[PDB]
RNA sequence: AAGGCGGCCCCCUGGACGAAGACUGACGCUCAGGUGCGAAAGCGUGGGGAGCAAACAGGAUUAGAUACCCUGGUAGUCCACGCCGUAAACGAUGUCGACUUGGAGGUUGUGCCCUUGAGGCGUGGCUUCCGGAGCUAACGCGUUAAGUCGACCGCCUGGGGA
């Protein structure tokens, strides 16, 4: 149920520089971590999330 | 030589040298100084002291511009990343922001081969 | 690793915060990792050795 | 001393003035265990270096030492396969020792007649901030300022 | 299946696994010769060529330095279509099936219970580490066996020459 349009939820799993946080830090399952990575990449494409802190 | 009061300190902290360039907000360079141009060659050039005196001499190359508040953009892994910032703050400068702008390729070009030293 | 020196903070604490942020971002480790080419077999062997020594 | 922490030996005060500085100066100037020969030299030099100025003796000797005392010196180091010279801060006891040793070697490298005269002239030069002892101190400070990057 | 496969999206497409059933009814295992796939390098034709970089040139180091180090740099690395058919192509461990104490994990289904909880208890598939009997020259393997067996295949017969 992870949606790339849920930026409020996706921002909890990215650092201050926009990088995805590892599953060891947030303690999320591997399956939902993969879903989160896919959703974050899609949201980066739609310019809803930044690729980096620069641009 | 007019008054800016708003600058950026571009620090290029390479492994072998340290280049400090003070520009305005737009990016036009006003003055610059390096570790190799401050009387350090070879082993002394890649030291935090050389970077410190380079940041001291670069801050003097912009005294005619009257800069009061300036930004810091650090780039590179070499020494003098924090030494230049300290030398800039000690030179009577209000450091407003510090930013790391080291270029990170998202797995782009192929780097050179390992040195078998 | 953007650090905005907020009001009522000295320069030294801002510099130490900048260093802490740049080390938690891992930019120096990455730029030291990317300066020479590491063969796929070399990086696989290194990852395997690190995963093995992470057992104590 | 790989493990040896060592104390300090008892140096006796000067018989004429009661100074440990002058006793160590006589010890440094002494050769072949001839302490009476060195004491006469030091006393003649201090007398001759007294009338010139006017601040008694001990004071003139300390004024001469103040100009030869090195604040920072370099220590050779072999780490990066080459001659590293790290400028280290000199301790006060080593400061006085270096100053006195430099003054003695500078006085012995002079063309005056007697060692008492050489000492008197070297101390007067040091008080005037010149000579070869002050030259060596400036050499050391120069070498330290050159390698300040290696602190 | 192996070689291998790493941004995101779409189109075509193979295999594996699980739940509860229905169906066919030995249709199975292995396989000389045969065929197919087969990293990298290399070859042919046509493109492309930023970075890296055999050959090559220069600067160093050295007794020498046809090397390590430095500055460049062609083929190549990239794409399409063919060829090559080799690797420490490794788990140095052929495939298929049955049986034999355990522990901690990972990953992926599924079932049960005021679901208390990101819960507990079962039940499959793949997978990592340790270890018992046993086996081994020892190292070690140890239910994913190098243990106990069965079927078939490939291979070995002192070191060089090779």
């Amino acid at each position: 149920e992870i949606d790339y349009k849920d930026i409020a939820t996706l921002k909890n799993y990215i650092t201050e520089s926009g990088k995805i946080v590892p599953s060891r830090i947030t303690g999320t399952r591997a399956k939902y971590q993969r879903q989160l990575a896919r959703a974050i990449k899609r949201a980066r494409y739609l310019s809803l999330l930044p690729y980096t802190d620069r641009h | 030589r007019k008054q800016v009061s708003d600058g950026v300190a571009h620090i290029h902290a390479s492994f072998n040298n340290t280049i400090v360039t003070i520009t305005d907000r737009q990016g036009n360079a006003l003055g610059w100084a390096t570790a190799g141009g401050s009387g350090f060659r070879g082993s002394r050039k890649s030291t935090p002291f050389a970077a410190q005196v380079a940041a001291e001499r670069c801050a003097d190359a912009v005294k005619e511009y009257g800069i009061k508040n300036l930004e810091v953009m650090v780039k590179g892994p070499g020494p003098g990343r924090e030494s230049t910032i300290r030398a800039l703050n000690a030179a009577g400068f209000r450091i407003t922001n510090i930013t790391d702008v080291t270029p990170i390729p998202h797995n782009g070009c192929r780097p050179p081969k390992k040195r078998r030293v | 690793p953007v650090i905005k020196v907020r009001e009522n903070e000295p320069f030294d604490v801002a510099l130490r915060r900048f260093k802490r942020s740049c080390e938690k971002a891992g930019v120096l480790a990455e730029v030291r990792r990317r300066e020479f080419y590491e063969k796929p077999t070399t990086e696989r062997k290194r990852a395997k050795a690190s995963a093995v020594k992470r057992h104590a | 001393p790989r493990r040896r922490v060592i104390g300090q030996r008892k140096i006796l005060p000067d018989p004429k003035f009661g100074s440990e500085l002058l006793a160590k100066f006589v010890n440094i100037l002494m050769v072949d265990g001839k302490k009476s020969t060195a004491e006469s030299i030091v006393y003649s030099a201090l007398e001759t270096l007294a009338q010139r100025s006017g601040k008694s003796e001990l004071e003139a000797f300390e004024v001469a030492l103040e100009n030869v005392r090195p604040t920072v010196e370099v220590k050779s180091r072999r780490v990066g396969g080459s001659t590293y010279q790290v400028p280290v801060e000199v301790r006060p006891v080593r400061r006085n020792a270096l100053a006195m040793r430099w003054i003695v070697e500078a006085a012995r490298k002079r063309g005056d007649k007697s060692m008492a005269l050489r000492l008197a002239n070297e101390l007067s030069d040091a008080a005037e901030n010149k000579g070869t002892a002050v030259k060596k101190r400036e050499d050391v400070h120069r070498m330290a300022e050159a390698n300040k990057a290696f602190a």
